[PDB]
């Protein structure tokens, strides 16, 4: 037969030779079926074997693929042409310094996620006396805030980490909130500092683009929200701790 | 030394100006000045309730200007804006679990609003009926 | 080459990689490890598996049970000794992943519930919905975080190991973003790079499983074993390759074809049973080669659906209804509607048999450990003899962290007690990875690498697929000894430092060549049936306990041609009748 | 990187009022606005419910004094505090905003404080 072509337009940075960015239009074969990275990965066959970015899953679950799609955050294997015909616009995952093309570097993103101790703290139980005993009721507290990919979609989505580049995050502190949230977890303390900080929850303003982005509907805004109660309730006891 | 050359995008003043979604986030913020202005006018009309029923009749002279009219048709525009909004946001600072499924924002959505509408009614009952 | 020092060097990130950091950080407390991956940890495809991970767990189960099952499985090609070492570590570490936060689905007493999987009699697979990868190799990862031991060289491409006197001393690693070599230098370095299906056109696999760590162990005189027997899944999305778990059809699920017969009763696992209750060994729940054959089959007489994607059947879920569904299937269903467009409630999924799992792997002893002393390969890309020739479903996983706290545990003495080598031959060793490096960056001749993948990948499809004639497997031989000379042609055109893929997807591309050639010849000489290797050849249709009861162990010289040799299987309570 | 050991933060008392202003504003300012705003300047109120004498009457009752104070305040409360993290939004620099916004408040409330303990 004869497929359709889409002239797509990637936002291409080489810091070897360009002072800024520059887009650059790649004519694409294309069909029902064909995903960005479908088309990321045709060019670099045939068109452009510099274009740099990242992928693997293929799948929307490992969480690599981040980048900006016509100013909306997306994922590349999860975007499809068929639903851009009137053009469409790629350039690097956003509020993230550019390294290379459609690589940025998310360092601070890492080193957020680590500063809030995302493991059990505090549990002394060891395997040869069985599992912890967890209900689906108390599973149900945290669950929803567990199926983050680390995809960094929501720190392209919000616009006080764009403006306070110190803030944690909002996928940083719905993990904060995940193990505060797990019974089987005792590590609370460990974490409030950071979630209490200026550049904590507290540096959000609840505009709430970041769950309207997250492609697997963790709603870190949700998680946000119920911090700055509970950083709330640590200020007030904090208040009347004068021991 | 690093051929790596990291180029950092600049945040202009006019960042939400792009996207419909910020722009209506602003605007939910921008509720906050028809607010104030409110609470500003009720003060004038307490301090004008205590200097006699000539100054009163002073300040509803003021609230007939009738631009005065329309910018408090704006104030209670953009303070159902803030209901409307403010409502749907509430609910998701709570955490409620019932039967092994996170609810909401649904449930307390919908008590919000059956709260404001008796209270809405009750007000103006009180301040009407007797 | 700027260098560092570690006790020892863990290559990859992955649930394997993960479990071994953190078992040589709980060793010794005062080890500097470092753990090294090319995408951040969190990325590798450990965080894709859907199905489970085994653990006996019931009352009415027995590690003999699941001993048998493994070894029945595997077709007898398993070290016996091998799967009773892993049956009866497999419950402590789940147990202990449960600790460190995996949340397990539960019964509702809290007590963690388990499903069936791989055809086991007795249910003993534990899950997280079926996103358990995801969340063993976060739960894995973000564990890791705590142990300072750990100094990860996140988005860092090993290269290749250094040997000297049969021992290793560290290994070659490109920071990707920065485009420098480094040298990391350690008396264990454990390889957990995952498995090779990236070398066929269709497959599950994400694309940074290209089995590099195996290519590397090639190079070394390390020989890989059993690398004919590449598990495929009846069913994959077409074009994509996309896994639709077995899930779907433990739920109730059938496979019909264009006439909407559920054909799997005419292949020998029938009587069909009710839409309603799915049997265990049955239908849509028979053993998975029957159910990969019976597509062939099928095709062959002309049932399968036409798609522009390919030839199908198709996965009927709708009778399953909403609740169950959602409440079991959810990532199934997401994943239908965004690459195929199909709402499992509405409408029926296509699908297709697709390369899988890597069974053959790096071979190492009961320890991890390989021929070149110190070197340890633990994971997808091993071969400790746990699956034979066919990998028990949910057992990859359990392996994972079972073997991966032992290779770590082991690495750590096997360094302690190392002693020293020859520092200007390990330094020659590092100058001669540099040096090949460039060789290959300064090579030119107008081929493309991608045109190269593509042929590989068709050739390993049509070649090594899912039933074999010694006709198309020689074709596959000889189009990989070609793709090899074409390989020496390929110009590099992308001269860049920051993160330049080009090079790295060229790099990975060698190893798969190697690795596709040991698979290919390794099937061609295995003149037998056994498990994932069948063929259709007279006198090769069946299996051969009397002179193939062995493993195939395939070793690259450095004239580029690949040799076999054969050892014997360790058999202990359970003897192939 | 990212520091180990950051200074609290005191924005949960901030929010703690803003809070309870934002509530009382949704559930009791519109009711208000059009009370004041509109049915008293049109006269669409029965009699004379909204007559100086009523409204007096009312204002220094225990509870008329409580409501208004609450009807002027918490609002405030609210709404300054948000115009606060607006200039922000905006990029707008205000030199010691914290005390002017909140200072604002504070005075506001104080000035109410004063006019319903009545003048
Ligand atoms: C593909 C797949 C496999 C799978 C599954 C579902 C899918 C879609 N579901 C399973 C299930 O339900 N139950 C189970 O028992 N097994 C299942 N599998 C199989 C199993 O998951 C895999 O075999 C296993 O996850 C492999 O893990 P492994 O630890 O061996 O490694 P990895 O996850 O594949 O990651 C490899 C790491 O090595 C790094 N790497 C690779 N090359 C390099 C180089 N050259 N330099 C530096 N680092 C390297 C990768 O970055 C990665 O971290
Ligand atoms: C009558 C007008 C009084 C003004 C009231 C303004 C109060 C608003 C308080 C806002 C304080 C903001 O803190 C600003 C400093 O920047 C640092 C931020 O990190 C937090 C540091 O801790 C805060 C220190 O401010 C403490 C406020 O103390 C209350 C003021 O008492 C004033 C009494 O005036 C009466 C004397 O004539
Ligand atoms: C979630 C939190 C909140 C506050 C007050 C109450 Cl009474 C209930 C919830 C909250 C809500 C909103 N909101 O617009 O609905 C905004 C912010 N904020 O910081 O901007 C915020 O912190
Ligand atoms: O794919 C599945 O869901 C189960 C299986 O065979 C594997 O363990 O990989
Ligand atoms: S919260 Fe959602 S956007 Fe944010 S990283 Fe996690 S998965 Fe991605
Ligand atoms: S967009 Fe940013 S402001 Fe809060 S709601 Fe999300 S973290
Ligand atoms: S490739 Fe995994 S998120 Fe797209």
């Amino acid at each position: 037969a004869e497929m359709k072509n889409l002239k797509i337009e990637v936002v291409r940075y080489n810091p070897e030779v360009d002072t800024a960015p520059h887009s650059a239009f790649y004519e694409v074969p294309y069909d029902a079926t064909t995903s960005l990275l479908d088309a990321l990965g045709y060019i670099k066959d045939n068109l452009a074997p510099d274009l740099s970015y990242r992928w693997s899953c293929r799948m929307a679950i490992c969480g690599s693929c981040g980048m900006m799609v016509n100013n909306v955050p997306k994922l590349a294997c999860k975007t499809f042409l068929r639903d851009y015909t009137d053009g469409m616009k790629v350039e690097a995952l956003a509020n993230f310094p550019i390294e290379r093309d459609l690589v940025v570097d998310m360092t601070h993103f890492i080193e957020s996620l680590e500063a809030i101790k995302p493991y059990i703290i505090g549990n002394s139980r060891t395997a040869d006396q069985g599992t912890n005993i967890q209900t689906p009721a108390q599973m149900a507290k945290y669950h929803q805030f567990s199926g983050c990919i680390n995809c960094g979609l929501c720190y392209a989505a919000c616009p006080q980490f764009g403006l306070n580049p110190e803030f944690i995050g909002p996928a940083a502190i719905t993990l904060a909130h995940r193990y505060n949230e797990d019974s089987r977890d005792h590590g609370k303390k460990e974490r409030m500092a950071q979630l209490n900080s200026q550049n904590g929850v507290w540096s959000c303003t609840f505009v709430g683009y970041c769950s309207e982005v997250c492609p697997k509907h963790v709603d870190p805004a949700a998680a946000i929200q119920q911090g700055k109660v509970e950083s709330s309730k640590d200020f007030l006891i904090a208040t009347l701790k004068p021991r | 030394t690093t051929k790596r050359k990291p180029y950092v995008r600049p945040m202009t003043s006019t960042w939400w100006k792009k996207l419909p979604f910020y722009r209506f986030y602003m605007l939910r913020e921008g509720t906050a000045v028809p607010a104030v202005w409110f609470s500003i006018e009720l003060i004038f009309g307490l301090f004008a309730l205590k200097n006699g029923p000539e100054a009163w009749a002073g300040f509803v002279d003021f609230l007939q200007n009738p631009v005065i009219v329309i910018i408090n048709l704006i104030t209670l525009a953009a303070a159902l804006l803030h209901t409307k909004t403010w409502f749907e946001l509430a609910p998701k600072a709570a955490n409620i679990i019932v039967k092994d499924e996170k609810m909401g924002p649904e449930p307390i959505i919908k008590s919000l609003w059956a709260v404001t509408v008796v209270a809405t009614i009750v007000i103006l009952f009180v301040a009407l009926y007797w | 080459m700027q260098t560092f020092q570690a006790d020892l060097a863990i290559v990859g990130a992955g649930g394997a990689g993960l479990r071994a950091a953190i078992a040589a950080a709980q060793a010794n407390p005062n080890a500097k490890i470092a753990l090294i991956s090319k995408v951040y940890p969190m990325r590798s495809h450990t965080v894709a598996a859907e199905g489970g991970s085994a653990a006996v767990a019931q009352d009415h189960d027995s590690f003999e049970y699941h001993f048998h099952d493994t070894v029945a499985g595997g077709d007898w090609l398993c070290e016996q000794d091998v799967v009773d070492y892993f049956v009866h570590h497999c419950p402590t570490e789940m147990t202990q992943l449960e600790l460190w936060g995996c949340p397990w689905s539960r019964r509702p007493d809290g007590s963690v519930n388990v499903r069936r999987f791989g055809g086991m009699k007795i249910e003993r697979t534990w899950f997280a919905a079926d996103k358990t990868g995801f969340h063993m190799l976060h739960t894995l990862f973000q564990t890791s975080l705590q142990f300072p031991q750990i100094q990860r060289f996140d988005e860092h491409f090993v290269l290749d190991i250094l040997v000297d006197d049969g021992h290793v001393r560290g290994l070659v690693a490109m920071n990707m973003m920065e485009g420098t070599l480094v040298q990391i230098r350690a008396n264990a370095v454990v390889m957990a790079t995952g498995g090779a299906g990236r070398v066929y056109r269709y497959n599950t696999n994400g694309g940074i499983v290209t089995g590099d760590g195996m290519g590397m162990a090639l190079s070394h005189g390390v020989p890989l074993r059993d690398m004919e027997f590449v598990q495929y899944h009846p069913t994959g999305l077409p074009g994509s390759g996309i896994l639709m778990t077995e899930g779907c059809r433990g739920e109730g699920g059938i496979l019909v074809n264009k006439n909407g017969y559920r054909y799997l009763q005419d292949y020998g696992m029938g009587p069909e049973t009710p839409l309603g209750e799915p049997k265990n060994k049955y239908m849509e729940l028979g053993p998975r080669d029957k159910v990969s054959q019976a597509f062939w089959h099928e095709w062959r007489k002309g049932n399968t659906i036409s798609t522009p994607r390919g030839d199908v059947v198709y996965l009927d879920l709708r009778h399953l209804g909403e609740k169950k569904l959602h409440e079991r299937l959810p990532f199934i269903c997401e994943l239908a509607k965004a690459y195929v467009g199909v709402d499992p409630v509405k409408e029926p999924i296509p699908v297709r048999p697709t390369a899988h799992y890597t069974m053959g792997g790096i071979e190492t002893d009961q320890n991890c450990e390989t021929r070149i002393k110190g070197l340890f390969a633990v994971g997808e890309c091993s071969s400790v003899g746990l699956h034979g020739a066919n990998r028990l479903g949910s057992n990859s996983l359990a392996e994972l962290v079972v073997f991966g706290r032992l290779a770590g545990e082991q690495a750590t003495e096997r360094a302690a007690t190392a002693g020293n080598g020859n520092e200007a031959a390990i330094e020659a060793q590092a100058a001669g990875v540099e040096q090949r490096l460039k060789d290959l960056v300064n090579q030119d001749g107008g081929e493309n690498w991608a045109k190269i993948r593509d042929e590989m990948g068709l050739a390993m499809e049509e070649g090594c697929g899912i039933y074999r004639t010694p006709e198309l497997m020689q074709k596959t031989i000889d189009k990989l000894a070609e793709l090899q000379e074409r390989f020496k042609r390929v110009r590099i055109t992308d001269t860049s430092s920051v993160f330049n893929t080009d090079l790295l997807y060229t790099i990975e591309l060698g190893h798969g060549l190697n690795v596709a050639e040991c698979m290919a010849h390794s099937a061609m000489a295995r003149k037998e049936s056994r498990g994932a290797h069948q063929r259709l050849d007279e006198g090769c249709t069946e299996r051969d306990d009397v002179n193939f009861l062995k493993h195939t162990l395939a070793f690259r010289d450095a004239d580029g041609t690949t040799r076999l040799e054969y050892s014997d299987v360790k058999i202990t309570t359970l003897p192939p009748a | 990187m990212i520091n180990p050991n950051p200074k609290r933060s005191d924005e949960p008392v901030f929010w703690g009022l803003f809070g309870a202003g934002g509530m009382w504003s949704a559930i009791i300012a519109p009711v208000m606005i059009l009370l004041v705003g509109i049915l008293l300047p049109l006269g669409l109120f029965p009699g004379d419910a909204l007559s100086y004498e009523r409204v007096l009457a009312f204002a220094q009752s225990f509870i008329g004094r409580v409501f208004l104070f609450l009807m002027i305040v918490l609002p405030l409360w609210c709404g300054l505090h948000r115009m606060h993290h607006a200039m922000h939004d905006l990029k707008i620099h205000v030199p010691a905003g914290k005390w002017v916004f909140y200072g604002l408040a504070a005075i506001l409330t104080v000035v109410t404080l004063i006019g319903v303990v009545t003048i």
